[PDB]
């Protein structure tokens, strides 16, 4: 009664028989905005089931050389579903997330992925190598949306910070000999009650292979990693026309 | 009368579930007597890091321990203890001959990300709320004290930024200014937590404008206005050449600190302010290195 | 006026002096403080969080930096072969520098408390094995073989569903506190040595990788505290920040 | 009396400070309460498990 | 004398420092304070007073300056024609600068609260018409047509005995407060946009002016407050006052 | 026409939520707004010149000489108050001299 | 005791100030009462009317 | 500010003057003091030896 | 003008007059003019021994 | 990416051999007559 689990939101149900418990970011369940924490005076929308549900956004292929990937969040779910709509139509957005990363293999494969949530995940550049040039990461790199983006210098998380310490963040590991999925529930984290789903990404999801994938030849070589996630307590306000970015 | 699913519908629960509680911890935890344990079914030592939680194994479960009454204080590890230490965050030059700041006045954009020591400490957290004590140490480049009168002026964003030593803005009718001689002890003043956000943000993963976000504008990524507190202007009070080359060092001591969401400590040399850029060709290891894992 | 007599220390600016100073904004009222997740109260809160210990702090190719985060263990042939070794000292240069604990230590002159190092095995479900992790208190030179290493504090780890095992490095010191240990003289404050040996052997069936890796995660125990804070040495930049 | 305008207002922690001005943000840093919550970062698990047990059942 | 130790800040003159100072006239007693009408207690009292919003801030001929105080509305032919447009931002340059609110904002760094803008129709009693005033929250680009503008906060105004209608620009912001908005980056604090469209059309009988004007009066709502006061930028003179 | 500001509330123009506004109005009081030292006078005592040689000057006490302070007060028609006058002296270079 | 000679004497507002001299006008500006009266400038109407109504009947 | 009038002796550094001075380490807590044999309280204790 | 800085063992010891260590972000430093009375400060019983 | 927008379930193979997909009664009408290509496709249940 701990390695098996079932997550159900809206009209979606995830199943798993080799889980490793559930992490609750900074020990706090997603909640709605207090009546004294808020400022925006207009009465918000809380679509509920039409937005708070599981969206299986993408699949990556784990290879013996993979460096690791990341997805910025608020963003990732735009353009997709009714959630995406309320996000374009409304100025203000607020919500928590249930992130379920899955990846399975056989008892004969081996490897370990680090799945973490890094709030305010600001990306950096190599500064032109020499570090004299003040370059800046493009809209394509900072906000890749679904499809995510691959890291180029995971050791420093492409931001000059040691990944070795990334675990001070709500994380969980996917060690093939042990489990086949990570589940992290993240509460709304920002210095404001609401913010724009468009120009601000409350956090990023990192999926990095710390112990490389390996297996003797002949075993299925296609080990995918799929990202499924669900907004929780989504609230929107500041209605206007639909804006893309 | 209602539809039920509306009556239960927990939508609109403003309070967070919690799951953890803050307990008193004035001293380090004491060690209690432990004895041998030879049994099945109970394995403290065994853990599953995958879960994402730190090993809760106690010393008592790994060895027969004595009893120790730990009375070591944990006071010096509080945020206030750790942060309420004045540190250099700004430096302003007011030379006689030069290209930097002649004319006799300067405008320092209030940004503490300019110096490595202080910057790294704060970049330990994602959000920080606090008041501060700013102290201004002025003198000549030789470190000599000179009979010169200065005027420091905090210029909130939106206020007229002085364009010359004799700018009308120095009337400082509503801005807070300070007049000090370099012969008087360094000026010190108390600043509150100004900012429309509930906390200053060391890292802002996003943009502030809502536009096209083309190449040229990638300069604005990570730029969060809730952190731009305005500028700090200084001038030698008068209408003629200073007569002495000056320098002002700005020290900041945080107080009444609250911090949130710890992050990994800075790994690579810093390159620019409000921009985590690192040197791609000089990516060094977090620390020292050996020759083999089987040798010290 | 009221008779006063100023004393030594007058006009001095003491960085750490905690006094008062005139407020620049009369009647100013800060923005309300919303509720935000993950508030930190004491740094010790962070020291009990496990972070990856770069035991394998050998590689430097910038292409192989990710390789330090884990050391290998593979099917051996002999008996009691030595896997890896490292200093228990956390404030000292070395593997601990990769950890949040080691990093926060740089900020304090002395520390006290037991330490823990959980080792997670990342090989295939099919691979079995027993290892012997040993903490060798001060004075004991790096054990030459297992038969010597076992005389100290240790743990025999068996690979199974429970991926990882945790080695507790109890606070065994002569002094109440320890200043950072560092080769010359200050080696007086050394914590000791950790050595990993093969208790039996890494066994695997046909069709499974003959070599896998272990990951070390380290942190401080509940009795851990630090005092007398200074500035981290570890790092200092170069060209004034642009 | 005095203005309640320091950064740590409504803070669940209790501080004892000194001040000579009407604005409380001018007060000293002061001594304060020592409460901690490790579990928040070290054990943000949904269903807790004890050390005596095997984390995976 | 009594032992003292002067600290940093000694001898400094802090503009905003509120302390005491020796009185120049011992036992002097001021002239009694008669009762005078219109005493002000808080500036907010003034911010809730409507002042003319120069929506039509286009003319500059010094002969046509009075023309800015009101924009026209006239019998159109098409459907959903755009009448006028303007930023909701009050501390920003533009129309709001003509208002007492905008002026008092120049004196404070940040503000918060809903705003109101009452539009009074000054045409002939015989002229009818319906307009659609719309507030478009942040992120929404200036609506290209009515069908787009209506998706935001709005009001359909019908001309009748009640000359004017008031558009409430609710406080819809991500932050608790807003610093003055201004093109570069600080456009982050923009309030939004107001656009006026013809709902139906300006209708009039024969014998009545085919074009009339609307006057905008704006102020702040009850939930409005400002903080962190600075100096107004707007204005600064030139030749020292003679 | 009546001459009164619209009393329309936000609640009447849109469906509003509930917000507990605890933002202070303290900084908007007259004392907050005005109790800020500002320049109102400047007096020259040069060695060589036509302004004030001889070594003394007579400044007619009038605060209407400087734009910043003047505009603030001209916001009102009548004002009653006490004041704190501070006198900052030095040479034109901003140098402090034993005088 | 002390001279009652500050500009705000007989003022309907209540202030709490500091002073070290016999003349009260030397006292600090101090913290004070926050009462407002918008209607005086925003609604100086003789016969009030509510928002719900049509201002002209 | 509060009216004061500094007197002779101001700024002097008197070796034997026993006053206070700003603490360099805020909230620092010393190592506990174990029990050690032979504690001395007064030098007279030594003079009778 | 001088700057005194206590440098606990393990902290970066300044290598020059302009060493980065003088930012003294956590170390306790004192800034004094030789014209100001001699600087005086209070130190506790630091040491791992009793 | 399109199919997931509807009602669904992620099934993981394990000791529990099978998983069950519940096709909830989501209809406009209270009852459904047999669905069949022409017009009566009005009563279609949906797609798996
Ligand atoms: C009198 C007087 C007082 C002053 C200076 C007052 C300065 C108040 C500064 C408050 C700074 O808070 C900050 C928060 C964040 C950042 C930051 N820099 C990079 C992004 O975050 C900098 C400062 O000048 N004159
Ligand atoms: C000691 C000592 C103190 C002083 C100066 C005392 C000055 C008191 C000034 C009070 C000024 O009140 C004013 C009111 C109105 C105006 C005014 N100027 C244009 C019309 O109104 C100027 C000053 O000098 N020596």
């Amino acid at each position: 009664s701990d390695r098996v689990a079932q997550l159900t939101i809206g009209n979606s149900t995830i199943t798993t028989q080799e889980a490793a418990n559930i992490i609750v970011g900074y020990g706090e369940w997603p909640s709605y905005c207090s009546d004294d924490d808020a400022t925006a005076v207009d009465k918000p929308t809380r679509p509920d089931v039409s937005v708070n549900r599981f969206y299986t956004l993408d699949t990556k292929l784990w290879e013996k050389s993979s460096k690791g990937w990341y997805w910025k969040f608020p963003d990732v779910l735009t353009e997709t579903g009714v959630f995406g709509q309320n996000a374009q139509f409304h100025y203000l957005y607020r919500s928590g997330f249930c992130i379920h990363v899955q990846c399975n293999a056989s008892k004969f494969h081996q490897g370990a992925l680090l799945v973490a949530i890094l709030p305010e995940y600001v990306i950096g550049t190599v500064a032109g190598g020499t570090g004299t040039e003040d370059s800046h990461p493009p809209y394509k790199q900072t906000q890749p949306g679904a499809d995510g983006f691959e890291l180029q210098h995971p050791y420093v998380l492409d931001a000059g910070i040691p990944i070795s310490q990334l675990t001070v963040c709500p994380h969980q590991w996917i060690n093939l000999r042990t489990n086949n999925c990570a589940t992290i529930i993240v509460p709304y984290m920002n210095t404001l009650p609401f913010d724009s789903a468009l120009n601000h990404c409350n956090f990023g999801l990192l999926v990095v292979p710390i112990s490389p994938l390996d297996f003797d030849q002949g075993a299925t070589p296609v080990i995918p990693i799929t990202i499924t996630l669900a907004p929780m307590c989504s609230e929107f306000a500041g209605l206007r026309q639909a804006v893309t970015q | 009368d209602r539809v039920a699913d509306v009556i239960e519908s927990s939508i609109g629960d403003s309070v967070s579930r919690a799951l953890t509680q803050a307990l008193p911890a004035p001293t380090g935890q004491n060690t209690q007597v432990s004895s041998h344990r030879l049994d099945t079914g109970e394995v403290p030592a065994l853990q599953a890091a995958e879960i994402g939680a730190s090993s809760n194994t106690s010393d008592e479960s790994m060895i027969e321990t004595r009893c120790v009454l730990n009375s070591h204080s944990t006071a010096e590890t509080t945020l206030d203890s750790f942060f309420s230490r004045a540190g250099l965050v700004g430096e302003i030059d007011l030379p006689l001959e030069g290209t930097t700041n002649p004319n006799g006045y300067a405008n320092w954009d209030i940004d503490i990300t300019g110096y490595a020591q202080m910057r790294r400490k704060v970049e330990l957290f994602t959000y920080m709320r606090f008041d501060a004590e700013f102290t201004f140490v002025a003198c000549t480049p030789t470190g000599q004290v000179v009979p010169q009168l200065l005027q420091y002026m905090f210029v909130p964003p939106g206020a007229p930024k002085p364009e010359s030593r004799e700018s009308l803005a120095w009337q400082t009718a509503t801005n807070p200014s300070v007049f000090v001689k370099l012969t008087d002890p360094p000026a010190q003043v108390s600043v509150p937590f100004m900012s429309p956000a509930s906390a200053y943000q060391w890292f802002y993963d996003g943009y502030p404008t809502f536009g096209e976000h083309k190449q040229e504008k990638d300069l604005e990524y990570g730029a969060c206005p809730n952190n731009m507190m305005g500028t700090f202007s200084v001038r030698n009070v008068g209408s003629s050449k200073s007569k002495y080359p000056l320098v002002v060092r700005i020290y900041m001591r945080m107080k009444h600190v609250r911090a949130w969401i710890p992050r990994p400590m800075r790994n690579q040399n810093y390159l620019f302010k409000a921009n985590p850029n690192y040197a791609g060709n000089s990516i060094k290891p977090t620390g020292t290195s050996r020759t083999a894992i089987t040798t010290l | 006026g009221f008779p006063t007599e100023p004393k030594p220390g007058t006009n001095q600016f003491l960085t750490t002096d905690d006094g008062v100073s005139a407020p620049i904004l009369p009647n100013f009222h800060p923005t309300p403080c919303i509720h935000i997740p993950g508030e930190v109260r004491n740094l010790l809160e962070l020291c009990q969080v496990e972070t990856i210990l770069e035991v394998n702090n050998v590689p430097t190719n910038a292409t192989s930096l990710m390789e330090r985060l884990r050391f290998p263990v593979s099917a051996q042939a002999g008996k009691g072969e030595l896997c890896a070794v490292f200093r228990a000292d956390p404030g000292r240069d070395g593997p601990w520098q990769s950890t949040m604990l080691g990093q926060l230590c740089g900020y304090y002159t002395q520390w006290s408390g037991s330490l823990e190092v959980t080792f997670m095995f990342t090989g295939s479900f099919m691979a079995t094995g027993k290892m012997l992790i040993a903490y060798t208190p001060p004075g004991g030179p790096l054990p030459k073989d297992r038969a010597t290493a076992m005389l100290g504090t240790h743990v025999i780890w068996d690979f199974g569903l429970q991926s990882s095992v945790t080695l507790v490095i109890p606070w065994i010191s002569n002094t109440h506190y320890r200043a950072h240990a560092r080769d010359g003289v200050f080696d007086y404050y050394t914590t000791g040595l950790v050595s990993i040996w093969y208790q039996t052997n890494y066994v695997v069936p046909i069709g499974a990788p003959n070599t896998a890796y272990i990951i070390a995660l380290a942190a401080a125990q509940k009795n851990f505290t630090m005092k007398l804070c200074k500035d981290t040495s570890h790092i200092l930049q170069t060209a004034s920040i642009q | 009396h005095e203005n309640s305008n320091s950064a740590t207002e409504g803070s669940t922690i209790n501080y004892t400070t000194i001040n000579y001005y009407k604005d409380s943000y001018a007060a000293t840093a002061g001594k304060q309460s020592l409460k901690q919550d490790p579990d928040k970062f070290a054990n943000p698990v949904k269903d807790i498990f004890t050390e005596m047990a095997a984390p995976l059942k």
